[PDB]
């Protein structure tokens, strides 16, 4: 469902990300840890700690689905078929939660891209996220 | 609800903030981000375009006055609903403006002063401003409750 | 996106409305404007007292879109096209607002469908009235 | 904000309710509805279906409970805070249950009083309701504050 306009806009966005990827994904989620508690009992199996080896391993397969997901803008649903079941599922991940991230995500973007991050960007990259968390969130009981 | 070491950490990070430069763009972020937003701002002229909003001169002094109350919210963070209760009447009782946009636009303030702050703008930091825009969020909801 | 697996509890629950949408439309709205007060400033021009002949009119015509909904559920954003530009662009509808609503419509239909208001139904016109939504938001710009 | 006239309304309402079954279907309800609610009942054996959760009697021996903690809300509707204190500890700090879910089972709940009484869950009552459930889903969020 997502425009034209906001796809360039995305892929641009990542693009610049580039080899970052996995670093700001890592960092999206100790970001989302600390502001909102409740979305580490998501994580009681991990060391929750500053510079973790598993957050910074988990960081990098997050950032790798979404950069499948940049990939593959015109069909998210039929991208992200094993996640859906995943997070729906089998984990049953409240859709707030979703947001929760999101925001981190958006967060630590802005962070590193300041220049590229413009209010336009911003929007699309909201949509984005928004999108992939929807599919996400699709497939439950 | 911060602790003693949150509270110290935000309130010495609120003073170096450039109130001018960094109000009206999250407002501005506000009304192209979530375009919705800007049906309680027909009064403030051109709004048509991105550009049109970032460069709005009445967006950039209202962006101004609403980080002055985040000013003043940051030396009563534990009476926040005393703080804003005029301003919880306006936004409830006048505006109707649903609450949770009061989240969104602190949600926008907090990715706006990590655009300008970046890795000074740390996981911490961060996680301390995200309860002031939660308390805050909250005391301008209370009309509501 | 909507699933085939809802229309068939779509289609039948909606199909027993038949002769009562304009009442349950109103009656909705009524729902709406009493709950959740906020809702009320989008529509300066009516008089919102119980019986006035604007919120009968008025609860008419979205009853009416929803029953055209309805009929092409395989393609809701064509069949919400030019609700989509009105909703999202004239009158600048909180999203918010779509969900205060479709919980309106829910009670509304429990009330007077009790039976044909299963746990199933429920799910399935949950998901209706938020891919509804979805759509009549779709276009912010 | 209930007003005594909002208050003595949904008092005198309040004892038509059976409970047993009020609650059993509202808790199964919301399982089916917004299966990431199951989460929190790993422990309640079977939750695959929409029959299998609304025939399981963890479902309805839980669901009973919830609306033993309802009924004594409406006890206590000048001091919601007070009196799900307890409640908002154990699903804050022990459950960490997102607070959103606490206003959709309050919706559930109205949903369900909808289709057992029908007509006489009008418009006006409802309205009433609405302010309780919101009441509650707030009392219970509190700790997070
Ligand atoms: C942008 C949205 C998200 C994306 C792209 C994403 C992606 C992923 C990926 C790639 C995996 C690993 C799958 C595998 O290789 O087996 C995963 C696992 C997981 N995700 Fe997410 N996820 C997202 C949102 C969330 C949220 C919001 C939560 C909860 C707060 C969550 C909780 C989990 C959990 C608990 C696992 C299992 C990890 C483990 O057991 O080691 N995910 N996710
Ligand atoms: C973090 C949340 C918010 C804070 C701290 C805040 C702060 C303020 C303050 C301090 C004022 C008064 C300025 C003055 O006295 O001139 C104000 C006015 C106003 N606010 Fe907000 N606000 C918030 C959220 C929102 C949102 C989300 C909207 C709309 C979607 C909104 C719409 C307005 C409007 C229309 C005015 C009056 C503007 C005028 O005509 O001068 N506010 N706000
Ligand atoms: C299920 C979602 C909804 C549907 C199916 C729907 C349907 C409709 C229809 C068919 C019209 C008349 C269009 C025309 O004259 O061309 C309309 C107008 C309107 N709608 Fe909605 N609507 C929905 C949601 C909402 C919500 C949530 C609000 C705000 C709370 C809203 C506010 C309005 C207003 C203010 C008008 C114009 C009022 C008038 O002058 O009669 N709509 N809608
Ligand atoms: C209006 C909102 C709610 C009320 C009034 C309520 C009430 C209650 C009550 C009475 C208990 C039993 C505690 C005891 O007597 O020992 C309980 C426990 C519990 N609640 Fe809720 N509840 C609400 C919302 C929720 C929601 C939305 C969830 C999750 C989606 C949830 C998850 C749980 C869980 C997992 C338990 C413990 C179950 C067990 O293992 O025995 N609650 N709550």
């Amino acid at each position: 469902v997502l425009s034209a306009a906001d796809k360039s806009n995305i892929q641009a966005a990542w693009g610049k990300v580039g080899g970052h990827a996995a670093d700001y994904g890592a960092e999206a989620l100790e970001r989302m840890f600390l502001s909102f508690p409740t979305t580490k009992t998501y994580f009681p199996h991990f060391d929750l700690s500053h510079g973790s080896a598993q957050v910074k391993g988990h960081g990098a397969k997050v950032a790798n689905a979404l950069t499948k997901a940049v990939g593959h803008l015109d069909d998210l649903p039929g991208a992200l078929s094993e996640l859906s079941d995943l997070h729906a599922h089998k984990l049953r991940v409240d859709p707030v939660n979703f947001k929760l991230l999101s925001h981190s995500l958006l967060v630590t973007l802005a962070s590193h891209l300041p220049n590229d991050f413009t209010p336009a960007v911003h929007a699309s990259l909201d949509k984005f996220l928004a999108s992939v968390s929807t599919v996400l969130t699709s497939k439950y009981r | 609800m911060l602790t003693a070491e949150e509270k110290a950490a935000v309130t010495a990070f609120w003073g170096k903030v450039h109130v001018d430069e960094v109000g009206g763009e999250a407002l501005g972020r506000l009304l192209v981000v979530y375009p919705w937003t800007q049906r309680f701002f027909e009064s403030f002229g051109d709004l048509s375009t991105a550009d049109a909003v970032m460069n709005n001169p009445k967006v950039k002094a209202h962006g101004k006055k609403v980080l002055d109350s985040f000013s003043n919210g940051m030396k009563h963070l534990d009476d926040l609903k005393g703080t804003f209760a005029a301003l919880s009447e306006l936004h409830c009782d006048k505006l109707h403006v649903d609450p949770e946009n009061f989240k969104l636009l602190g949600n926008v303030l907090v990715v706006v002063l990590a655009r300008h702050f970046g890795k000074e703008f740390t996981p911490v930091l961060q996680a301390d401003f995200q309860k002031v825009v939660a308390g805050v969020a909250n005391a301008l909801a209370h009309r509501y409750h």
